[PDB]
RNA sequence: GUUUGACCUCAAAUCAGGUAGGAGUACCCGCUGAACUUAAGCAUAUCAAUAAGCGGAGGAAAAGAAACCAACCGGGAUUGCCUUAGUAACGGCGAGUGAAGCGGCAAAAGCUCAAAUUUGAAAUCUGGUACCUUCGGUGCCCGAGUUGUAAUUUGGAGAGGG
């Protein structure tokens, strides 16, 4: 009645055609499959922290987070720097203010201390 | 409920430091006085705080620049002169 | 220590003391080359918390650059600072810049005083701290800006304001001047 | 082409690798209880959820005791110098016990050590001996 | 000297003289 | 005549140390510690080279040798970097800072005697870093300081101290006022 | 601007130096690069050249001349 | 000075008082008199013995 | 007798009209001190005291689109938050007149103005603060404009209408067209217990 | 002592040992920079922060562990993809230009110096040189170096004692 058409560049020159959708895919799984025959017994990635998202918009639903605290880590009985060797990534920057997230994340360290089995350095 | 979080840099933002207010005026007394600085110190005690104000703010950036350098002048005055 | 009282020092620059070493050095700089290699530091403070260590394999070099630009004022939009680091970048073209500094400046000249590692000598080849300069990575890091004063006359930070360059200007501007169309037509 | 074109005329001869059938195919390394217990014809994740372990500790996107026990059962399953204990021999024989006098000693304490190091050190060498 | 209107004091500084000085940026 | 660039330059660079007006905290220095007090300040000095690399390890290859097969003091030496001295005063550990006059860049020094006299420290710009270097192994030291020292020497230090207060420090009260360098 | 503004603006980076005790072949390469480039006017430009204009700049005989040269110009454009 | 005052179409001159602090703003010549440009460096803080 | 002297200010977060309305206000208010910008409140007390300002301007704004003046007198006067609402600038195009720069203004006013001893204090302040001083170094001498005043729904609208002649005389009006809602009136300057809320 | 010797700075040598240039250039990092065109004729604008030109790298480059975002019940390096979204904002408010936070997902990883004395000891390093188990190690020597190489310390603090 609108429309916008952003073809006043010269933009035939970038035009990215994703044909290897099917094959970045397989990549991808590729990879996957050499990092755990490399990390054999462990997973494939980090113990991560449950966390509240910001805004209005979305503050209803829950996440994960990048890492846990030296608080959250310190109060589930074990220090940052042993936690990363446990797999247990650690956000120094992330603060502790929701007592819910606290305990629900304390909880997650400790039944994942339960479940683990640490191989000894011998 | 509230978790009482961890302190940080400038909670105890400017913390004392009883050797750099030290080195800070150590530096202050050996180097001299910058040649607006030199008229600064002049122009407080012929024409006072008024113009000597006027006159750093023009020199400097902000007000509160020129709050702080007046004053740091005064202390320079304040010193040489009495103790 | 000692280099607190030599920091705060150089903060008072037209202070009697650092305007009567300034006023010899500046004509001392004139009377030599353009060019020319420092025996040590003048300011070994700031060298040192720009990562001069005063070891076997780390140089000094002191450069002069013309200040200045409406056909006096087509613009140049490029710093003094990185055009002085290229200079030295190519006289010394077996170093690395790792960083530079100001020294002294003038109506005409600005001076630098950079600093450069030998990523060829064995005392650097060692010691895991200064041997990542070794890496083919860094052969001319001053003539793509990736020293402090390149990537800050690119504009590389973080935050709203550099939004336009964050990853770099022409990375950005490739990316979303991109059609970009999947097998499923989105 | 300009160079391909020559390499495809030369009598060089290309340098032709098949390395296309090791790539989806790799075979684990890090650990032989896992190394004999992996079935290739399965996936990753099915070689994960087969043997018991948790391959991924956050809940995916999209739509999903025989060998843990062998694991667990290889889970369950700092000594003194010539110099350190002829000096503690020197500090038992003098003094005994009083740790007191035996730290206030100048002669022996050289290295004005506190008690507990003392009582410490003492005891490893008393266990190493009668 | 004097105090506010609610429980607080108040410096009474007293007024302020407009007057065109040696320097004002501006001249008769 | 003609002579060389650098030369020139030196030259030039000599007459203008001279003919200009200098700040007071330069010029401070060149009102130095005269011949007599200065050959008794290293007579005293020379007593505490810190032991030579040399020196050091066949000392600490007889330590090896004797005590491997088959008690003493704290040793003491003059104290020699710029770090070390501007640590050893303000901690008051020093009894006899001495200064060079002549520093590659001066910014580096300037500070030193000022604050010397602000902590009580008993200061005396001596003339020379090559003749300080000699005391200490190195080729400069731009500083040398005395903490400790043996008891025989004690009571010559003290002295070296009331003569440095009274030949440099009184001599050269004058010298915190007054821009020198008004040659004509 | 007036008196006391124009005294705030003198002390420069530059202030404070002797000049009569030095010598001349250290003050003639401090001079030449001593100019604080201060911003300028056109009114300022028109005045300056106002100034300086001396008397013989244009008399008749090099009017009559500018016209001659002028005249042989629009001659050599009807040449071709 | 070129330029034609506001008070009366007269020429515009200038004091020689005025002209005397143009030329000591270009060859730099002290603008604030009454002072030393040589003050004896009174040690306002080295006074006083740090205990 | 009159003497007085305003300080116009503005601060960080001022758009385009406003920053109009700086320029226009400077313009018609001969003893108007025309100050660049601050960045933080007890500041503009001490700005005033250096230049003999009888009187402090300072346009906020917090939310971009929104302004609010402090109008007030420096030393112990009882400072007035606004916000302005409608805005219409000195350039556009609408307008059409010319009054002298920074000539002696009529100040037009109104009869609520005097209800309450509330309203009474913004009718001073805006007699001597938007008005005008008899001598002002930088003030014209025949009078060429007006400033309407006047009360409906709360508010202030503001006028400047330029006066027309003919040879009996019309008035075209120009310039900043805005009204003014008092928001909060302090005790003090900048400091103490508010007296007045909406 | 009219002598001898420390340094400082500046040189030279077919000195010992090294290193830089040129090619390629799709992608990548910079510098420099138009016009045809399109807008109503058209100094803004647009094509375009494009092409051409010049420099500089690698398998990737660049970016990157906040002087970040937000306004929440707060998230947490970068980069990339879907989404935001032709949205906010810019523009003779014209032709046209035009993001980002959030949410989902791919991939994820953290660290290091300078600034506080090793001062019961320059603990550090390069080269030469003789051996050895030689991408190195050991011995001895010349040096670099206190105008500061090592160990400790980097805010998540950290350090000295008990």
């Amino acid at each position: 009645p609108i429309l916008k058409n952003h073809f006043r560049k010269h933009w035939q020159e970038r035009v990215k055609v994703h044909f290897d959708q099917a094959g970045k895919k397989v990549s991808r799984r590729n990879a996957r499959a050499t990092r755990a025959a490399k990390i054999a017994p462990r997973p494939l990635d980090l113990l991560r922290p449950v966390v509240r998202a910001p805004t209005v918009k979305y503050n209803r639903k829950v996440r994960a987070g990048r890492g846990f605290t030296l608080a959250e880590v310190k109060a589930a009985g074990l220090t940052a720097a042993y936690a990363r060797t446990i797999g247990i990534a650690v956000d120094h920057r992330r603060q502790n203010r929701n007592q819910e997230i606290f305990d629900a994340n304390v909880q997650r360290l400790k039944e994942y201390q339960s479940k683990i089995i640490v191989f000894p350095r011998n | 409920t509230s978790m009482t979080p961890a302190p940080k840099i400038s909670y105890k933002k400017g913390a004392a430091s009883n050797r750099t207010k030290f080195v800070r005026s150590l530096v202050r007394e050996i180097a001299g006085l910058s040649p607006y600085e030199r008229r600064l110190i002049d122009l407080i005690r012929n024409s006072g705080e008024k113009r000597a104000r006027k006159v750093a703010k023009k020199r400097l950036g902000s007000f509160t620049r020129a709050k702080a350098k007046v004053e740091e002048m005064n202390n320079i005055i304040a010193a040489s002169r009495r103790h | 220590g000692a280099y607190k009282y030599l920091e705060e020092l150089q903060r008072k620059k037209q202070s009697d003391v650092l305007r009567f070493l300034q006023r010899v050095r500046v004509w001392e700089y004139r009377q030599k080359n353009v060019i020319h290699r420092a025996a040590r530091p003048t300011r070994p403070d700031k060298a040192r918390r720009l990562g001069y260590k005063a070891k076997q394999g780390f140089v000094i070099y002191r450069v002069r650059v013309r200040r200045g630009n409406g056909v006096n004022e087509l613009k140049y939009q490029r710093s003094l600072r990185a055009t002085a680091e290229e200079r030295v970048g190519r006289r010394a073209a077996n170093l690395r810049v790792l960083n530079s500094y100001w020294v002294n400046q003038d109506s005409t000249y600005k001076y630098f005083e950079v600093i450069l590692v030998d990523p060829q000598h064995k005392a650097i080849r060692r010691d895991a701290r200064y041997n990542w300069i070794c890496d083919p990575v860094h052969k001319h890091r001053e003539a793509r800006g990736l020293t402090a004063t390149g990537k800050k006359s690119r504009g590389i930070n973080k935050g709203h304001k550099f939004n336009n360059t964050k990853a770099g200007r022409r990375k950005t501007w490739k990316r979303q001047n991109t059609l970009s169309l999947w097998r499923y037509r989105k | 082409s300009v160079r391909k074109r020559k390499m495809n005329r030369s009598s060089v001869g290309k340098a032709t690798r098949r390395n296309k059938d090791k790539q989806r195919k790799i075979n684990i390394q890090s650990n032989p209880i896992i190394a004999a217990n992996w079935d290739y014809s399965l996936t990753m994740a099915q070689n994960y959820k087969k043997l018991g372990l948790r391959a991924k500790l956050q809940t995916p996107a999209g739509g999903k005791e025989t060998e843990v026990v062998k694991k667990l059962e290889e889970l369950a399953s700092r000594s003194q110098s010539e110099r350190e204990e002829e000096w503690l021999e020197k500090l038992y024989k003098k003094h005994g016990d009083d740790y007191k006098k035996m730290f206030f000693d100048k002669k022996l304490n050289i290295y004005q050590q506190s008690e507990g190091d003392l009582k410490r050190r003492l005891l490893r060498w008393k266990k190493r001996n009668g | 000297y004097s105090k506010y209107a609610d429980g607080s004091d108040r410096i009474i500084k007293p007024e302020i003289n407009p007057v065109y000085d040696s320097d004002d940026s501006d001249a008769e | 005549v003609k002579w060389p660039e650098y030369v020139r330059v030196q030259r030039q660079k000599k007459i203008l140390s001279i003919r200009l007006k200098v700040p007071p905290t330069i010029a401070q220095f060149q009102y130095t510690l005269d011949r007599n007090t200065a050959a008794e300040t290293f007579k005293l000095f020379n007593k505490y080279r810190p032991e030579t690399a040399a020196e050091k390890k066949e000392r600490l290859t007889k330590e090896a040798a004797a005590v491997a097969e088959g008690a003493s003091p704290k040793p003491y030496a003059v104290k020699y970097g710029l770090n070390h001295v501007v640590a050893l005063i303000e901690n008051k550990k020093a009894k006899l800072v001495l200064i060079a006059n002549d520093v590659d860049p001066i910014e580096l020094v300037v500070f030193l005697p000022a604050l010397c006299k602000k902590m009580g420290v008993p200061y005396a710009i001596v003339k020379g870093k090559a003749r300080l270097g000699t005391l200490v192994n190195q080729k400069t030291s731009a500083v040398a300081a005395l903490t400790e020292v043996r008891a025989e020497d004690e009571a010559a230090l003290a002295k070296l101290v009331s003569t440095i207060d009274a030949n440099f420090a009184d001599k050269y009260d004058e010298v915190k006022k007054h821009w020198g360098g008004g040659i004509l | 601007k007036n008196k006391h503004d124009l005294v705030d603006e003198g002390f420069n980076r530059y202030t404070f130096r002797d000049t009569e005790n030095l010598p001349d072949w250290f003050l003639e390469d401090e001079k030449e690069h001593s100019k604080i480039n201060k911003p300028i006017t056109k009114e300022a430009a028109m005045a300056i050249k106002e100034k300086i204009k001396a008397m013989n700049a244009r008399p008749i005989k090099k009017v009559a001349e500018a016209k001659a040269r002028k005249r042989m110009r629009a001659v050599a454009r009807l040449e071709k | 000075t070129g330029l034609l005052d506001k008070n009366s179409g007269s020429s515009l001159n200038l004091t020689k008082e005025e002209l005397e602090l143009i030329s000591k703003i270009q060859r730099n010549e002290q603008t604030d008199d009454s002072i030393n440009p040589y003050e004896p460096l009174i040690d306002w803080f080295t006074r006083h013995e740090e205990v | 007798m009159n003497k007085q002297r305003t300080l116009l200010i503005s601060s960080r977060g001022v758009n385009y009209r406003h920053r109009h309305l700086i320029q226009d206000l400077s313009g018609l208010l001969p003893h108007s001190r025309k100050e660049p910008k601050l960045d933080t409140l007890q500041q503009l007390n001490e700005i005033a005291e250096l230049y003999n300002c009888n009187n402090v301007l300072f346009f906020e704004a917090r939310k971009h689109q929104d302004l609010y003046l402090w109008l007030s007198k420096p030393p112990n006067g009882p400072t007035i938050k606004f916000y302005i609402q409608n805005l219409h600038t000195m350039d556009e195009l609408n307008f059409t007149g010319n009054c002298l720069k920074g000539s002696r203004p009529v100040l037009s006013f109104d009869q609520r103005f005097e209800s309450s001893p509330h309203y009474q204090l913004i009718k001073e302040l805006l007699v001597h603060n938007f008005g005008v001083p008899p001598n002002a170094r930088k003030s014209k001498p025949f009078i060429d404009h007006v400033m309407s005043f006047s009360i409906v729904d709360d508010k202030i609208w503001v006028r400047t209408y330029e006066i027309s002649h003919s040879t009996d005389i019309s008035l075209v009006e120009i310039g900043p067209r805005f009204v003014m809602t008092v928001i909060l009136i302090l005790e003090g300057s900048f400091g103490g217990p508010k007296i007045y809320e909406n």
